[PDB]
RNA sequence: GCGGCCCCCUGGACGAAGACUGACGCUCAGGUGCGAAAGCGUGGGGAGCAAACAGGAUUAGAUACCCUGGUAGUCCACGCCGUAAACGAUGUCGACUUGGAGGUUGUGCCCUUGAGGCGUGGCUUCCGGAGCUAACGCGUUAAGUCGACCGCCUGGGGAGUAC
RNA sequence: AAGGAGGUAUUCAUGUU
């Protein structure tokens, strides 16, 4: 998974103080650092189906949690889909 | 009976300590079962792995015959 | 089953220990298990069937001890 | 003053080493046309026998049934096995609009006026059991409005 | 997923008298209220209060008169998949009088009889028997 | 005044003592030729088997009314029963009597039975005891039938209660 | 008479089965475990005790005949005394199974027993070769050891008091079946349906058998005295 | 479906106390992905086993059971295939309803007197009550009482066949 | 392979061997 001081880097740079781990924006952060993490593991391990199941359930959830944060408040969603850079 | 691992505070058995995994292999070589021993399983399994680690480095048999 | 002939020990006393040694090590019963192949399905059937059966032995067993017979 | 009624006689048989024996077996209804209706399963070698222990039977273990004016307090819902009831109170002069079990147990226990329906097997033993299990499952003004601490006149 | 809490808090009184518990506690809701309002004038149960501050918590004290149960039958009628509205012409009779559909007007949840007196219609939450 | 059960219970608890092989003392409420019905007051009038009431010459000296000690197994049994033994108490009495012999040299009656883990072994009235094979007599012809399984009135050498052994010797006596 | 707590603790009644046994039913009953042995609420046992005991009073004041069914090894002749000496009815053996329900069956075994007893107070035993004259005084004699309490009821009793619920259960449905009222001593591991009147409390006990039935039947020999 | 031991990369579950977001949830036609064994294509590898095949027997016959050999195949890499008594013959999610004996994995307290006692969560096997069921049986892991959504059934055969 | 005993099975020390 995504190392301690990892997860607390990213807290930092998207929760507004040290202790907001449940944002939306801090939850989009993480799942997305964690699924560009898995790129090189499932580019050299092709056939490893049991951890692609997880990496797609992250996957999802992203999308789940970027629609609500869409649908709820479209500023932050601008603003954090920009940061990280993803399409819609 | 007598689970003698949790009694002692046991918590990783270690490959080697070789007399104590003497006490629980047979003559022949092979692990003696836990409903013989009377070990609970996490310990067992723990004995397991530490008398296959200990035949790879030659410090218990595998069997009687080769030597 | 490796038998050492000790001291004073008549011949027949060696052979009593060394045919217990080699029940008490199953060697037969290996061979005799590895004569055919068996299908795994085979070996796990036979497995839960002698479950069943030894489970239900001590469940009547048990209830024996409650119910009078006489 | 009992009106006594025989539903339905079957023969039975049971193979033994010798052959086969045959023997009868009768389900009978017994009322009082006024509230009261009990019914018996009898078995014997013949039917003489069968229906007399039958009518014995039923004439024991009658159950009470709260009858208004000859007909049913409210519809009324009966199951056993996989026979399902259905009893309706009707207005007066109607007659009794049932099949033949039915017909024998309301007419027996009194009831002049009602709508009924079976679903399901209508195998008589069991639509008798469910018939009756309705009626006994069926309650008055009088012991609603007891049961829920009100007067009649609250209940309507 | 809980999606008829009206439909649990039936599940849970039914259940309860099949039981032969005192009393019974669910989350609670001001529908849940009225409702226990309505079978406590009509004396299905025997009393009901409310109980916290933020998470309150409806507690039902069930009635047995001979040693059985009150409510003999009691099942959600509107239900997520499936409402039903009725006219006032057309509010149903549950077991000819003798028990009580609960019916949620334009004025409050009240009963059959009082929806059909006060000439109005409205949603069947449930029938009591 | 309604004294509550509470409180007169919790009385009665610190009036009796239950706990699967205490010693506890009983009434004896009835005596037959088969069984002796006793009573320690727990949940039933227990019942104990004749032979445990008999001496050397098989002989009942308990009468009715007498106040005898048992050791109490279970409180209950799944059969209603509170569970009680003699020989249980015989046995507690005979290895403090052991203990008493240790602390006095008291000569003590038992048969030598015969060789043990470390030597030869002896055993007295329920208790048993092991003594080493140099040990066997005072004056040791070389027929060592005699040394086994005959009365010896020895002194308790010593004793590994744990172990439900003791040591006895061919003391100074014998 | 009366019974009270001090006597009841005295005699063990609080004291039921282990845990592992127990009835949810009787769960209310129960007032606690200890070292798993149920510890019964003696403050439901006094009230139920004494409702029990005032309606066997009346029951002896409209002239009702009670059987006392209590068929333990432990309390059948503590049972056998009370209903002697209390002009009742008893069963202090097994109960036949369908004592009550096939009472026709009991009833025509009560007359064979009757005539035997005429053949005994008759010198019959005579002209027969002394074999058949044992046999015939050994047949009696089962007879009387089955029957002995019941040969003077005549009909079907008014009432049942019945020792260990559980061990007597085929009694409570009969009962329950003919629609005679059962009074129950009942134990933690019993099940107090098809009982009318519950006396929870041990029914294992010598004393605490004698403590009820010698209370049932000053109650009942009162009743009867009016 | 997964079984020697070790390392590297990696998915999920559960518990303790606390903080955070604030309904963000459930189900899901079409769609996508994974999917035992056999099988197919290309390239290796091939000890044992072994369809087909060869021979020897048994039998009235023996295109089989038995014996002696034995090729594809089983193994690896990359693709295809898309089915099984793929079964708990029991769709997914949520709430409520008496108990007992265990197994495994966490965690709190009391004297841990010494492997103890008293709790509190996860998963899991058996027995059994009410209830349900045609019955067999299920029974807090329901086939009980209900709520949401999705898949199917409409006599046997012809037929899961033809087009 | 046959027969007996104990149990759901061992605590029964170590020592001895
Ligand atoms: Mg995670
Ligand atoms: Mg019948
Ligand atoms: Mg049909
Ligand atoms: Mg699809
Ligand atoms: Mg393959
Ligand atoms: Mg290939
Ligand atoms: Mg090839
Ligand atoms: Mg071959
Ligand atoms: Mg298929
Ligand atoms: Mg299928
Ligand atoms: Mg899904
Ligand atoms: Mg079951
Ligand atoms: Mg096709």
């Amino acid at each position: 998974s995504l190392s301690t001081e990892a997860t607390a880097k990213i807290v930092s740079e998207f929760g507004r103080d040290a202790n907001d781990t449940g944002s939306t924006e801090v939850q989009v952060a993480l799942l997305t650092a964690q699924i560009n993490h898995l790129q090189g593991h499932f580019a050299e391990h092709k056939k490893d189906h049991h951890s692609r199941r997880g990496l797609l359930r992250m996957v999802s959830q992203r999308r789940k949690l970027l629609d609500y944060l869409k649908r709820k408040d479209v500023a932050r969603y601008t603003q954090l889909i920009e940061r990280l850079g993803l399409r819609r | 009976k007598f689970c003698r691992f949790t009694a002692e505070g046991v918590q990783e058995i270690d490959y080697k300590d070789i007399a104590t995994l003497k006490n629980y292999i047979t003559e022949s070589g092979k692990i003696v079962p836990s409903r013989i021993t009377g070990t609970r399983a996490k310990y067992q399994r723990q004995l397991a792995r530490a008398i296959k680690r200990a035949r790879y480095l030659s410090l218990l048999p595998y069997t009687d015959r080769h030597q | 089953p490796v038998i050492k002939v000790r001291e004073n020990e008549p011949f027949d006393v060696a052979l009593r220990r060394f045919k217990r040694s080699c029940e008490k090590a199953g060697v037969l019963a290996e061979v005799r298990r590895r004569e055919f192949y068996e299908k795994p399905t085979t070996e796990r059937k036979r497995a839960k069937a002698s479950a069943v059966k030894r489970h239900a032995k001590k469940l009547a067993r048990e209830n024996a001890r409650r119910t009078r017979l006489y | 003053e009992l009106q006594e009624k025989l539903i339905a006689v079957n023969r039975v048989s049971k193979t033994v080493k010798g052959g086969r024996i045959f023997s009868f077996t009768a389900l009978t209804v017994v009322g009082d046309g006024n509230g009261r209706v009990g019914f018996g399963y009898g078995k014997a070698r013949e039917v003489p026998a069968a229906i007399q222990k039958a009518m014995e039977k039923a004439r024991r273990n009658m159950i009470n049934v709260a009858l208004n004016n000859g007909t049913l307090q409210h519809p009324v819902k009966g199951v056993h096995t996989g026979s399902r009831v259905f009893m309706q109170p009707a207005s007066e002069g109607t007659g009794i609009i049932a099949g033949g079990a039915m017909r024998a147990v309301l007419e027996v226990a009194g009831v002049h006026n009602v709508l009924a329906k079976a679903y399901g097997s209508t195998n008589p033993i069991n639509v008798v059991r469910a018939t009756i299990d309705g009626l006994e499952n069926m309650n008055s003004p009088e012991m609603v409005a007891a049961k829920r601490g009100k007067s009649v006149e609250e209940i309507l | 997923s809980m999606q008829d809490p009206i439909a649990d808090m039936l599940t849970r009184i039914r259940n309860g008298q099949a039981a032969n518990k005192a009393a019974v506690t669910m989350p609670s809701s001001k529908l849940k209220v009225a409702i226990a309002n309505v079978l406590k004038e009509e004396g299905f149960i025997e009393d009901f209060k409310v109980e916290g501050d933020t998470k309150p918590e409806l507690e039902l004290t069930l009635k047995y008169f001979q040693g059985k149960a009150v409510v003999e039958s009691i099942q959600r009628v509107s239900r997520p998949g499936l409402r039903i509205y009725k006219r006032k012409d057309e509010l149903p009779k549950v077991m000819a009088g003798l028990g009580i559909a609960v019916v949620s007007t334009s004025k409050g949840v009240m009963t059959d009889r009082a929806a059909r007196q006060a000439g109005l219609g409205g949603e069947i939450i449930c029938y009591v028997a | 005044m309604t004294e509550s059960f509470a409180q007169l219970f919790e009385e009665s608890l610190k009036e009796i003592e239950t706990r699967p092989g205490s010693i506890v003392r009983g009434v004896v409420v009835a005596i037959d030729k088969d069984v002796v019905l006793v009573d320690a007051g727990l949940k039933s009038e227990s019942a104990i088997p004749a032979e445990q009431f008999k001496n050397a010459q098989g002989e009942l000296e308990i009468q009715v009314g007498d106040e005898v000690d048992v050791a109490l197994d279970a409180v209950e049994d799944g059969f209603g029963e509170t569970l009680l033994s003699r020989e249980k108490a015989k046995r507690h009495e005979a290895w403090i009597t052991l203990e008493k012999a240790y602390e006095d040299a008291e000569t003590v009656t038992g048969v030598i039975n015969g060789k043990v883990k470390g030597g030869f072994t002896v055993e007295l009235n329920g208790i048993r005891a092991f003594l080493p094979g140099s040990l066997v007599d005072v004056r040791p012809v070389r027929d060592t039938l005699h040394l086994e399984g005959k009365e010896l009135e020895f002194k308790v050498i010593k004793l590994d209660q744990k172990r439900n052994n003791v040591v006895v010797s061919r003391r100074a006596v014998i | 008479a009366t019974v009270s707590m001090r006597d009841m603790l005295k005699a063990g009644v609080h004291f039921g089965h282990q845990t592992r046994y127990w009835n949810p039913k009787m769960k209310p009953f129960i007032f606690g475990a200890r070292n798993k042995v149920h510890i019964i609420n003696l403050e439901k046992t006094v009230p139920m005790f004494n409702e029990a005991l005032a309606e066997l009073n009346k029951i002896a004041s409209r002239k009702g005949k009670i059987l006392f069914v209590g068929t333990k090894r432990a309390a059948s002749e503590a049972v056998k005394d009370a209903a002697l000496s209390c002009d009742q009815f008893f069963v202090n053996h097994r109960w036949l199974g369908g004592m009550l329900t096939n009472w026709k069956t009991v009833r025509q075994s009560i007359k064979r027993l009757k005539d035997l007893e005429t053949q005994s107070q008759d010198g019959t035993f005579d002209k027969l070769t002394k074999k058949e004259a044992l046999m015939r005084t050994r047949e009696l004699e089962k007879l009387e050891n089955s029957l002995g309490g019941i040969k003077d009821m005549g009909g079907l009793p008014d009432a049942l008091f019945v020792i260990d619920a559980d061990h007597e259960h085929i009694a409570i449905k009969e009962a329950n079946n003919l629609g005679i009222p059962v009074f129950a001593i009942v134990d933690t591991n019993s099940d107090p349906d098809g009982v009318d009147f519950v006396i929870p409390g041990n029914d294992d006990a010598i004393r605490a058998v004698t403590l009820y039935l010698g209370a049932v039947a000053a109650t009942v020999r009162e009743g009867r005295s009016q």
